[PDB]
């Protein structure tokens, strides 16, 4: 068995235990849970906008984390070059399930003012772990999803909750190869697109402007299944 | 305390597994390790067929891979990535002969859908000057993953847990794996939304931690057989045996 | 879906809290902390002896 | 307004002639076991509009459906006329497996034998006998999966008519959702009116 | 009092007899006939090893017979020689396949050993203008007599008890055969003390008592239809499938 | 009668029910009333203006939704051209008299 | 009854049109102007959405996209039951 103990020759006495940092700094962190409830980067784009309808990028949604996106060699993302990946997914590698809801918080840029659709598509499966990123009858609005419109005149960020849509008992967790044909149903949450609504003589203006998204998981997330961790790489040896 | 007295029944004490009509026995005690609570049927929320789980035929057990382990075998190698829904099936394909043949598996013939947990017994039988340990790790859903190639090594499968073969005391390794995945019922033949990856819960994997290790004339080899009980099963979806092709 | 139709109300943007007040005035604040309720906390060896 | 009333009402989705001359194998209909029930119209549009079971209407505004359908056979006999037919029901048949089919591999699988003698009218509830527990739409928007089973309809015994009656009796196949038929995520219909049938290609 | 309402639904009330998943229906009165008591059930005498029915796939019903009756079928013509518990296996190898393809038969190819009761509903589906009746006899144990040749007649089989089938209200006969023969349990492969003649409980044979008589433009067929549960049954003996021969 | 059920010949055992997706994912969805105030896309334009009062556009209000405009052959309005109508009007579609 | 919203404060106006016709009901189904009353059936009424800009303002507003939203709000009750008309599969769409 793994966590047997059997002969235990121990030679400590009593430490104090300050409750996860309760009796130094007032706050606990023996749950990983409301931990991983603040926000992380969840991925960013560039527009290159090349209808008032369509998509203008769309992203499946999953607290895996994306199929990381450095860049070209020219222009790597500094962060997804250098920092990788964060909390969230080096917490989502330790598990095999997850059961539970999304939040998102996306960030646009300033200088667009043009209203801002979001929708949430449970239909749209992920295809596997190449392209199971930010993705610059899909292509348009559609009627009947949940939706969402932020104006960007008052205040250019979108704060969502993608709720848990699937016929599912949980879904898949770590990096995923598009076994089964309908096991691809058993990845994302859904698919958010996010749209502007600018005409041809304004998107222009919103070309090469930095859209960030974050993402944190939001009181339903249970991760059930452990599963231990993969190969690391250690960051402070990256030349 | 520790008061020998061999005979010809010799000294230890037999301890048993009972079933339907298979009894294997152990002089060891087994290592059990349980990667998850026992599972809730399931049968309510999808199934309209008649559901009957078959206990006097399906909770038999039932050998499924032996297999030489050398020596010479080394530091981090594979030795079975018996993925158990489907190993259950294609050793018996092994053994040349279709699935009706065999008592345990004529109701994947018939029925269409399983659910079940399933017992695992990995039996060894090395000798006690043998000095070497394996471990029995179970991983859910393998073949979903792609990055498992980098991590199907011990030093991965000793953070989940997972039973230890100790080829010193001839250690036996009883393993519980209860029916987790996305779906709650695996299909057992072609279906109409996934026909790639069928009957696939995960991956029993004995890796090796440590190799033989012995004299010059030692016993080289050491058998290992793996045993397969498959428990709280049920079945729905009766449909004809003509549609259940042969598996990978 | 009952419609709310009562008059909402009816103030005044301002761009930041004041900066003198400092007694008797809850203080909202955009923490950086992780829990919300989270307090700085002196162990029983590290007693503030002046006030 | 409920969908616990509108799947509960009737559709006439299909009608089979059925014929005095076929054999104790011969199939009638081979439709699917969902909401979605085909019946084409013979139109001369670019685009054939189909009608649906109002299950499947209230259905196709949905993306995941569960639950017993109920198929009302209303076969339009005489006192006279006898006949007997299995309406069948197999759980899990792809594309590939969708032929090969006859009578004697569905009587594996949940069948009803039904006794055309005096009474003219039934109603198979059909399983819902899936891996999961809802089931994802099959149309989807312009973007394809086919259903959990498929229904079947063979001639168990072929029609003995009487010689003062006809030879042909034509069977209606109404769908209606069942007693325990729901659906869950509000999603793009699937489906689209007939009010404005122009479609433009771009 | 004899009040008709005919309607979209018609007449008359459906009877039905529901089973495991089967549901078959009948518009007419069966006119049942059991030949013998409803038996014990033998399974403490004779078996050591795990006897375990399988209601949920053994009771469902099975069609093994059916067949065109014309008006030119002499008098005393034979219908079917339906030997019942080879005649289940044997129709499912008319169907050119294995029996591990049906879901009733499988604990014949893997179990070794049954017995049990089974029923018969021999529906007809004869124009009510057609007048002719059949006759459904039940005879236990018919290849161990020699001189059933000349007893093979409805003279014969009228003086034990039988049901009948008239083609004039299309009547349907339900038969309740209980399982009575030398010895407590038929045996369902190759055996060490018979070979020849394997799982023969006797004969369900339909004579023809009159043939059918119409008007010269009248329907001439008529097709019979014969249905099989195996209701109160068990298995014993788990064998091999690699031992199962198929029937003759 | 339409709805009328003569003989029933069910095969199925008790299916347990969620209540609507209420058991999966903490929600009904039985009422379709309650689905019918997600709001949906009625129409779109293109302003072409051709004083300060001067009403820009009207539309007539009304549950039906609107004659579907596709646009012309060049520029099709493309969720009106490829994504039909939507849910209200294929509700609406569904029956003959609404007050609300 | 009129509304004004303020565009530099916030570009989006929600309504709330009441059931203001002499009638049990109104028409739901296309409509093909059968009697001459039987036209104040239909609407709930007439919106009009009109700007304030003047003329050397209005010709920054051409050709910019006005989407507009409905639901129905908690009074609509669809009374008589009438079976749905062919539809069309969206993805057989070209
Ligand atoms: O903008 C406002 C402020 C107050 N009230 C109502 O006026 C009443 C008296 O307000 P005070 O007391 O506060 C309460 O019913 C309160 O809800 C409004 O309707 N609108």
């Amino acid at each position: 068995e793994e966590s047997r103990n059997t002969t235990v020759l121990d030679t400590t006495t009593t430490l104090q235990s300050s409750g996860f940092g309760r009796a130094f700094f007032g706050e606990a962190f023996n749950d990983l849970k409301t931990l991983m409830r603040r926000y992380q980067l969840y991925g960013q784009l560039l527009l290159s906008v090349t209808d008032i309808d369509h998509c203008m990028f769309t992203f499946p949604c999953l607290p895996q984390g994306l199929a990381l996106d450095i860049g070209s060699a020219g222009s790597p993302h500094e962060i997804f070059n250098r920092c990788r990946d964060g909390i969230i997914p080096l917490i989502a590698s330790g598990y095999r399930f997850y059961r539970g809801d999304l939040r998102y918080k996306i960030v646009f840029p300033s200088n667009v003012n043009s209203n801002i659709w979001v929708q949430h598509r449970p239909d749209r499966r992920l295809e596997g772990w190449s392209a199971a990123k930010i993705v610059n009858g899909q292509g348009v609005y559609n009627h009947g999803y949940a939706s969402h419109i932020q104006i960007t005149r008052v205040n250019n960020v979108i704060e969502l909750e993608v709720p848990f849509y699937n016929a599912t008992c949980y879904n898949y967790l770590q990096a995923f190869n598009a076994s089964s044909a309908a096991s691809s149903y058993a990845v994302s949450l859904g698919e958010i697109s996010v749209g502007f609504q600018a005409t041809s003589d304004d998107i222009a203006s919103i070309v090469n402007k930095p859209v960030t998204i974050y993402y944190s998981i939001g009181d339903g997330m249970q991760f059930s299944q452990w599963v231990g961790y993969q190969p690391m790489m250690i960051l402070d040896q990256l030349p | 305390m520790d008061n020998p007295n061999p005979g010809p029944d010799g000294e230890g004490e037999v301890e048993l597994e009972k079933d339907s009509n298979v009894v294997l026995t152990t002089q060891r005690d087994p290592s059990t390790s349980i990667p998850a609570p026992v599972s809730v049927k399931w049968s309510r929320w999808t199934s309209n067929d008649v559901v009957d789980d078959y206990a006097t035929i399906t909770s038999r057990w039932y050998q499924i891979a032996e297999f030489v382990w050398s020596k010479d075998d080394p530091f981090d190698k594979e030795l079975a990535r018996l993925i158990l829904p489907r190993a259950l099936l294609s050793s018996i394909e092994a053994n040349s002969d279709a699935i009706c043949d065999v008592p345990n598996t004529i109701p994947f013939k018939v029925h269409a859908y399983w659910r079940g947990d399933m017992e695992v017994r990995v039996q060894i039988n090395s000798n006690k000057f043998q000095v070497g340990q394996l471990q029995a790790t179970w991983y859910y859903s393998d073949h979903e993953n792609l990055n498992i190639s980098s991590k199907r090594s011990v030093y991965g499968f000793s953070q989940m847990d997972h039973a230890l073969i100790s080829a010193s005391a001839s250690n036996e390794a009883k393993l519980v794996i209860p029916f987790k995945h996305v779906y709650p019922f695996l299909p057992t033949r072609i279906v109409p939304d996934w026909t790639t990856g069928i009957l696939d819960m995960g991956a029993l994997n004995i890796r090796v931690i440590a190799p033989l290790r012995m004299s010059a004339t030692g016993p080289t080899t050491c058998n290992v057989v793996v045993f397969i009980k498959l428990n709280n099963s049920e079945f729905t979806g009766t449909s004809s045996g003509k549609f259940y092709a042969s598996q990978i | 879906n009952p419609s709310y139709q009562q008059s909402p109300r009816h103030f005044v943007p301002t761009g930041m809290h004041s900066l003198a007040l400092g007694t008797n005035l809850v203080e909202p604040l955009h923490a950086l902390r992780l829990d919300a309720a989270g307090t700085t906390q002196h162990p029983v060896g590290c007693a503030p002896d002046e006030d | 307004m409920t969908v616990s009333s509108i799947a509960s009402r009737y559709g006439l989705i299909r009608r089979v002639q059925w014929k005095k001359d076929h054999a104790k194998g011969s199939l009638l209909l081979q439709l699917d076991a969902d909401p979605f029930v085909e019946q084409r119209i013979e139109g001369t549009n670019p685009i054939s509009l189909y009608w649906f079971a109002p299950v499947g209407v209230v259905s196709s505004m949905f993306m995941q459906w569960r639950g017993s359908l109920e198929y009302r056979f209303d076969i339009i006999a005489s006192q006279f006329h006898t006949g007997r037919l299995i309406v069948g029901y197999v759980p899990g048949l792809t594309a590939s497996l969708q032929l090969q089919m006859d009578y004697m591999k569905l009587k594996s699988s949940s069948y009803v034998v039904f006794d055309l003698q005096e009474s003219n009218s039934f109603t198979f509830e059909v399983p819902y006998v899936s891996y999961r527990p809802w089931w994802v739409r099959k149309y989807g928007g312009n973007y394809s999966t086919d259903a959990p089973s498929t229904l079947f309809m063979y001639v168990q015994v072929p029609l003995i008519p009487m010689e003062a009656v006809s030879d042909t009796i034509d069977i209606n196949v109404y769908v209606r959702g069942g007693s325990s038929f729901e659906v869950c995520v509000p999603v793009q219909p699937s489906l689209g009116l007939n009010w404005n049938t122009d479609f433009i290609l771009r």
